[PDB]
């Protein structure tokens, strides 16, 4: 009845996907190959529930995602692995070869000869759903196959579907660190085409993960396995009123209401408080206020973004777990009193809240503890300025002197677009600066 | 399937293919007889980058051996790992090339170059979506130079789309190995720069300097240094072959490490590399890996890097390890270092990842970078070159063979115009 | 010393447009161009050396196709007279009006035969009987960075297209090899030889309109100064040679809104990356006139590589771009200000 379609487009998004459907799968009970042990012996039930999971009449319990790579190395490991036989063998293999790293490539050369199917399976599960809101879109920046050929999926989107809610979680570029040298390039010339289409793109940062889990959870050796399970636990908290039932339900057309004032500064950041070990998960009382004040704190965001430098907009609280409203009460009168934290002049409220009754769950081999509550915190800052002009200076050093654009005009980018599109940057970077400006009378 | 064809031209590139294969065999688990005797099935979903398909489940590759004499074919078909290659790939002609370059270019090279290119039609054709071609070829010498010049001449007009590699062996500075080592090198060069996309320029004093100091070795045989070379090979094709966490390949780091297109002279290397005994007191980490591999002391290249700015740089790691280790050691190295980097690229380093490593270490390193200091490499020759060519010492042994003063001319320029065009960065 | 000499020509409105009522985007203020969106938000604006406002024949400032001669080439041709190579360019997307500025109209010259007759007419007038004027031309293009002669014919056949080779001299510089010269002495010589150039050049469609441009395509004019003075044996002929080159380039051409496939691919590939080339070229030649040191890459396209000696030393360069005031056509118009921008800064 409430259904959303997870996208999961490039090496990122496709193992953040594996482990978003081992953490949900493990919620509902099912197991790898597609079935549910508790609806054969209690025999009835939807646990196995609708917003992610369709249903045949053999008893499987088949997701409703589809992936897309442009290269065979990864989902060749899905096929090959654990979680061969739920999924339907209708994954996007197309592994003639990947964009390397160039947006030009999977924008429009390799970016045909997959869209044009890609759109004849969104559409097989549109027409599956009922009462559809959403597109999960998992992409990262950088990538020429997450940047270009997301971008080209949300222009797709924007034109077929419309009025219907598109999302993005994308790992924002890192400022120190990098996997490529032309990361700015592919980031700039994707925020110029996922703008107008897309209606709220969360942000998150590796170097963030990293800082928190040699910090909070004491490893000094982690690695993706460690990081997309907290993705996946911000991802599942976000996509929780849909599956659960609790007091407050808040669905998925209610972010980009309270989260987006304008329709161009639609990026803001996520953070997940309690990521302590076993160990650190005793000597501590985990009340909504302890939460409530480190979802606040700096080296607990999710962004290197010292948002003390910068003000803020609006903040989405999302709960789980026993929570009672009086203590969300009064942790919000407590974050509202101090002065660190500044608000706007224009958004006395600044807050959004949702609850749910069930605890999140556990992964075996993991590195979290059991909590009996947890929180999300979606959050927009004029803070995040910083870092698009820490990314436009990058741009610019390299495109005066014009190095590593022999590739993308190799295939079929001109000229004007690199200039172009970072004219449409500067704009961004200065609605941040009205918006942060206090009014007169 | 990603797909290359290894192409091989010369004393080198024979010798070094022998053991390259003999190294991919060994990774993969084929035998000499060309069956699969492997413990493992990662093995098998990606032979097809390389070899192709027989009869009774045997493997056979995609080689193309194109010398002008049989002295060094009749050597791999006589040896431990010749009876797999195809009998109709070992190509060859007589009335050797006599280290002349025109000899491999123009007369007698030009006689066979068709019959290169019917397999490679053949062993190009029969490929799902090719990703590029290999090259082993020596500068200096003769068919390696010259023919190996043109089948590059002859490929980029037919398969522009794709990539072109060449693991150059070029000349050294102290010792020559052959008397015409800068007027055949320095019209390789001519031909390669315009017609590649990324070469890879390895010089045989580095590995004595490796082979002696490191792994502590007293009797360094060739077979013990191109034993270096496939590696570096492998270590550049692992992604392309097995998975990881973050992978890469060919074009990927085509766009990465070549800011403008003259400019894709590179420098590799690989680690770990330690003595049989020296082996038991280091630590198997990446910070070991990665002072090793920014050492001048394992660069192939014949060149150090101190002397001039990195411009941009690669690495591929193969093993179960961490990624923040790698994304920490880099910036770490950016930061410390920083007079050893450019300022107009705020990131010069790149990460690709693989799980499965090689058949005796727990985790290995591979290392690529476009350096200014390789300038000296050319410096020297057009040095070596001009002092020649001023009076025309060993000329008439080229224009014999319909060549004229011109084209000796247009490479001694371009070559010093690619010099200035690394100098702009160096200060 | 070498200079740039930036410039931008706005045509008016065709008949077509002023039926169909086209909008008008680009302003301007003195020497501010400006270009409004019809109803966006905001408002770029470019400033140029040299600017022609040809939308009003009311307003001031009104450059006629007289003024466009005066102000830029009439300096090259008053500099080639001393013994200089000059280059002047052309840059605008398809209905820019490029033809009516370089060529022009039977009752409206472009600036090729002003060029020419008042070279011819100077020539005329400095000539003696020990001072004279011989003039050879060329006319050749290139196409996916593969030179091509355009004055020989080709015969019915698949193709007569023969792909020609640059190569490099040690004193001169570089040259084509095969590369037909014929003389000239009245204008009349030189449009009957452009007159089946441009018939041989390359064009197509691509999904916008039926004629087109696809190739580069150089105009050279070699020209000599025999003049005999000794008073030993009548004799030491004192020659000055000079080369004068005339491109027209073309389009740039963002091929996804095109949706390109095949042999047009290919060819925007090739321009976009000349293009690209050409702008480096530029902008370095404009910093190296303030004094400093830098590396001009004259030999990453054929184009830059068969002009090293005209663009470099002691030379001018001379730049034209057009751009309509419509507002149907304004992401291809943004592109050619910025270009042209670059190339001034
Ligand atoms: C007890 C033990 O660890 O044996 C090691 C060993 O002693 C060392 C020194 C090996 C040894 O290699 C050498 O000593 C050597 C060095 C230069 C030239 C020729 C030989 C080794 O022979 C080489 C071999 O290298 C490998 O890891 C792969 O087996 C190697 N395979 C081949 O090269 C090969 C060649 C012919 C036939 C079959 C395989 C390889 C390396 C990289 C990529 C692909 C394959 C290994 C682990 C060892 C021995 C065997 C002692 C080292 O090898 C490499 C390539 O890193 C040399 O330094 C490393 C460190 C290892 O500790
Ligand atoms: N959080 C997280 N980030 C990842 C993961 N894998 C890759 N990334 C990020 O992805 C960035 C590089 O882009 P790619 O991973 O190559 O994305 P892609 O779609 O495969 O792009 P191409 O390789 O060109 O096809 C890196 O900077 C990483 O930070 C992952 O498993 N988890
Ligand atoms: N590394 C290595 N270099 C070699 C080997 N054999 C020859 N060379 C080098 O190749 C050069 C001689 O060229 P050569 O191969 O004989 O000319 P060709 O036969 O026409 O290709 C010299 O610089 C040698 O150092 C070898 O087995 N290993
Ligand atoms: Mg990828």
């Amino acid at each position: 009845m409430r259904e959303c379609i997870s996208i999961h487009v490039g090496q990122a998004g496709v193992q953040i996907g594996n482990a978003c459907w081992e953490l949900y799968c493990l919620e509902h009970g099912i197991q790898p190959d597609g079935q549910m042990p508790s609806d054969k012996t209690i025999g009835g039930g939807d646990d196995s529930f609708n917003t992610f999971f369709s249903e045949t009449g053999a008893g499987k319990h088949v997701p409703r995602a589809v992936f897309v790579d442009l290269e065979p190395t990864v989902i060749d490991e899905v096929r090959t692995g654990t979680y061969r036989q739920l999924f339907h063998p209708e994954q996007l293999i197309t592994g003639k070869e990947d964009a390397a790293n160039n947006y030009a490539r999977g924008h429009y050369t390799i970016g045909k000869e997959i869209i044009d199917l890609v759109l004849d399976r969104i559409r097989k599960l549109a027409d599956q759903c009922t009462g559809l809101q959403g597109f999960l879109v998992f992409h990262s920046f950088g990538g020429g196959t997450g940047s270009g050929f997301t971008s080209l999926l949300m222009e797709r989107l924007s034109v077929d579907y419309g009025k219907k809610s598109k999302l993005e979680f994308s790992i924002y570029p890192a400022p120190q660190v990098s996997t490529a040298v032309v990361e700015p390039y592919n980031s700039i010339l994707t925020t110029h085409t996922t703008l107008e289409h897309s209606d709220c793109a969360f942000m998150v940062d590796n170097e963030a993960i990293y800082d928190i889990c040699r910090r909070n959870l004491d490893i000094e050796r982690p690695t993706y396995t460690n990081l997309n399970r907290l993705i996946s636990q911000i991802v599942s908290s976000i996509t929780a009123s849909l599956r659960f039932d609790g007091a407050l339900n808040v669905d998925l057309t209610e972010f980009q209401t309270n989260l987006v004032p304008y329709p161009r500064i639609h990026f803001p950041l996520a953070t997940y408080a309690p990521v302590i070990s076993a160990e650190k998960a005793y000597h501590e009382q985990l009340s909504v206020a302890e939460i409530t004040n480190a979802c606040f704190e700096p080296a607990n965001q999710m962004v290197k973004c010292d948002p003390r430098h910068g003000k803020y907009m609006a903040c989405c609280l999302l709960y789980r777990g026993d929570v009672v409203p009086k203590d969300v009460n009064a942790a919000i009168a407590t974050i509202k009193t101090k002065r660190s934290i500044q608000f706007v002049d224009w958004c006395p409220t600044g807050f959004k809240v949702g609850i749910n009754y069930q605890p999140p769950t556990v992964v075996p081999g993991g590195d979290l503890a059991k909590v009996q509550r947890a929180v999300c915190m979606l959050s927009n800052t004029t803070a995040i300025a910083e870092a698009w002009a820490r990314l436009d200076h990058k741009f610019d050093l390299m495109y005066a002197k014009r190095a590593f654009v022999h590739w993308y005009v190799g295939e079929g980018m001109e000229e004007g677009e690199f200039s172009e599109a970072r004219e449409d940057m500067a704009a961004l970077e200065k609605d941040y600066e009205e918006v942060g400006v206090d009014s007169v009378e | 399937m990603r797909e290359i064809v290894h192409i091989q031209a010369g004393q080198c590139g024979n010798q070094i293919g022998a053991k390259f294969w003999e190294v991919i065999s060994d990774e993969h688990g084929i035998d000499p007889t060309g069956s699969y005797h492997g413990d493992s099935d990662l093995q098998l979903e990606r032979i097809n980058v390389y070899y192709n398909e027989a009869t009774g489940n045997k493997y056979v590759p995609r080689a193309i051996l194109v010398d002008l004499e049989p002295g060094t074919m009749d050597s791999v078909r006589s040896g431990p790992f010749g009876q797999i290659f195809r009998p109709d790939n070992f190509v060859f002609g007589q009335s050797g090339a006599g280290n002349n370059w025109a000899k491999g270019h123009y007369t007698e090279g030009a006689e066979l170059v068709d019959s290169v290119l019917d397999v490679v039609r053949k062993e190009s054709e029969s490929c799902d979506c090719l990703q590029g071609f290999q090259l082993t070829h020596s500068l200096g010498g003769g068919t390696g130079s010259g023919m190996g010049t043109l089948l590059i001449s002859k490929i980029r007009e037919e398969y522009p789309d794709r990539i072109m590699n060449t693991f150059s062996v070029m000349p050294s500075p102290k010792v020559s190995d052959t008397v015409v080592e800068p007027y055949n090198a320095t019209l390789s060069v001519h031909q390669l720069v315009e017609n590649t996309d990324e070469t890879y320029c390895i010089d045989n004093e580095a590995l004595y300097d490796i082979c002696f100091r490191t792994l502590k070795l007293t009797t360094p045989t060739y077979g013990d240094l191109n034993h270096l070379v496939s590696a570096t090979m492998s270590g550049v094709t692992t992604c392309l072959r097995f998975p990881g966490q973050l992978n890469a390949d060919l074009r990927k780091l085509a766009v990465n490490m070549v800011p403008f297109p003259r400019l894709h002279f590179f420098m590799p290397g690989f680690a770990p590399l330690t003595s049989r005994g020296s082996q038991q007191y280091r630590a198997l980490t990446v910070p070991e890996l990665t002072q090793q591999m920014f050492d001048s002391k394992n660069m192939m290249a014949a060149c150090d890097p101190r002397h001039g700015r990195y411009l941009t740089v690669a690495a591929i790691f193969r093993g179960r390890m961490s990624m923040k280790e790698v994304d920490e050691q880099m910036l770490n190295v950016q930061n410390k270092n920083s007079s050893y980097f450019v300022e107009w690229i705020p990131n010069n380093v790149k990460t690709a990842v693989c799980d499965i490593p090689p058949r005796g270490l727990k985790m290995s390193a591979t290392f690529i970078g476009n350096s200014t200091a390789i300038q000296e490499l050319f410096k020297r020759i057009s040095e070596q070159f001009t002092a020649m060519f001023r009076r025309k010492a060993f000329l008439h042994w080229y224009t014999g063979e319909g060549m004229d003063e011109m084209e000796f001319t247009e490479a001694e320029s371009n070559m010093n115009d690619l010099v200035s065009e690394y100098q702009q960065y160096q200060d | 010393n070498s200079q740039v000499t930036v410039a931008v020509r706005v045509r008016p409105f065709s008949k077509r447009e002023k039926t169909e009522k086209a909008s008008q985007v680009v302003f301007t203020n003195g020497e501010e161009i400006t270009v409004e969106h019809p109803d966006m938000k905001q408002v770029y604006s470019f400033i140029y050396d040299v600017s022609f406002w040809s939308f009003d024949e009311c307003h001031p400032g009104y450059a006629s196709q007289t003024t466009v001669y005066e102000t830029l080439a009439a300096p090259l041709l008053d500099r080639a007279f001393e013994g200089y190579n000059t280059c002047l360019f052309a840059y605008g997307q398809t209905g820019s009006g490029k033809s009516y500025t370089m060529m022009g109209l039977n009752e409206e010259p472009g600036i090729i035969p002003r060029f020419c007759e008042d070279l011819f007419a100077q020539i005329a007038k400095k000539q003696t009987s020990e001072v004279s004027y011989h003039l050879e031309m060329s006319f050749f293009e290139v196409y996916n960075e593969k030179i091509h002669d355009l004055l020989v014919c080709k015969g019915e056949n698949g193709q007569r297209k023969q792909p020609l080779r640059a190569r490099e001299h040690p004193v001169s510089g570089p040259y084509v090899e095969g590369l037909s010269m014929n003389v000239v002495s009245s204008y009349s010589d030189i449009q009957s030889w452009l007159e089946l150039g441009n018939k041989q050049r390359a064009t197509a469609a691509t999904g916008m309109n039926d004629k087109s441009s696809r190739s580069h395509s150089v105009f050279t004019l070699v020209m000599t100064q025999t003049k005999t003075e000794v008073v030993e044996g009548e004799e030491h002929d004192h020659r000055i040679t000079s080369r004068i080159n005339l491109v027209d380039l073309a389009g740039s051409e963002r091929c996804s809104t095109a949706h390109s496939s095949g042999q047009r691919l290919k060819e925007g590939v090739s321009i976009n990356k000349s293009l690209l080339t050409l702008g480096k070229v530029i902008s370095a030649l404009s910093e190296q006139a303030n004094g400093k040191r830098v590396f001009i890459p004259y030999r990453e396209s054929t184009l830059t590589w068969l002009l090293k000696e005209s663009l470099g030393g002691n030379s001018k360069t001379a730049m034209i771009a057009t751009v309509s005031p419509a507002a149907s056509n304004i992401e291809e118009t943004l592109s050619t200000l910025r270009y042209a921008t670059q190339a001034r800064l």
